[PDB]
């Protein structure tokens, strides 16, 4: 889950692999700013999957 | 220690023309799409050759 | 010039970097030069060029109508004019330094390059009717639809049969 594989001096190559939270896109993010998980965000989620 | 190397392919051609009535005429040396053919690939030879 | 003739090439032709325009032009001039004390030829030749062009403007000129056609005493019709670019544009493959992921790295930029003479030939004052072959083979190559691929002179060839010097690395 929790992988990073640049964490060396510099931004170099480190001892670690990348986790899902590194692999995923940046773009493919949805932020919730501090709110409850409603039921309207996995249809949000979906289409953002759908999409590519 | 120990190393690794790279050769790289290149390209050699020729081409040769005939025109259609010079196809239709008589021949005193025999078919002459033939003798073309032999030259070209003499001249390649030789090209070859010295490139080499 | 003399002569000069306008010929259209199609996509597989513009493709080509010699034929980076869509418009080829065709021209034939007589070249003197002059003695810089006073106004007296002291040689002649004939040169046959041939360029990628590119459209500047518009000008009118005499209608010639053919076979099927008729044209009014006075009638007349607008033509485009050419000239010769400095640079020209391409599309090459390239990469993003900047790219955030796998999906926007690879791209297609675009550069422009120098723009250089097709044909460049010069022939003398007395050989007018060569310089007139060649130029009728040019244009003819032109109008086969491909590109320009002969560009063979007896004139300026070496010595055939010579094997004492024909021997030597040529490739």
């Amino acid at each position: 889950f929790w992988g990073d594989s640049k964490l060396a001096p510099g931004g170099q190559e480190g001892l670690q692999f990348d986790g899902i939270n590194k692999m995923i896109d940046p773009e493919n993010t949805i932020d919730l700013k501090g709110n409850y998980l409603e039921e309207k965000h996995i249809n949000w989620g979906s289409q953002l999957i759908l999409q590519n | 220690t120990y190393a690794r190397k790279a050769a790289f392919v290149k390209f050699l051609g020729t081409t040769r023309e005939v025109t259609h009535p010079m196809t239709l005429v008589n021949s005193a040396f025999g078919n002459v799409i033939a003798r073309q053919n032999k030259d070209g690939i003499l001249w390649m030879l030789k090209q070859i050759e010295q490139a080499l | 010039m003399l002569f000069k003739y306008i010929h259209d090439v199609n996509a597989k032709v513009e493709e080509g970097r010699r034929y980076l325009s869509d418009v080829v032009r065709v021209a034939l001039d007589k070249e003197e030069t002059t003695d810089p004390d006073t106004q007296e030829v002291t040689s002649t030749s004939y040169r046959v060029t041939a360029y990628p062009v590119v459209q500047v403007g518009e000008e009118e000129v005499p209608y010639i109508p053919v076979h099927p056609k008729t044209a009014e005493p006075g009638q007349k019709v607008t033509v485009p004019t050419y000239d010769v670019p400095e640079k020209l544009p391409v599309l090459v493959r390239g990469r993003n330094p900047e790219a955030t992921g796998d999906y926007d790295d690879h791209i297609w930029v675009t550069e422009e390059v120098e723009v250089r003479p097709l044909v460049d030939e010069v022939f003398k004052e007395d050989e007018f009717e060569k310089a007139r072959l060649y130029y009728e083979n040019v244009a003819a190559q032109l109008a086969e639809g491909d590109d320009i691929r002969h560009y063979y002179r007896k004139d300026l060839d070496r010595e055939a049969g010579h094997y004492s010097v024909s021997r030597y690395p040529s490739f």
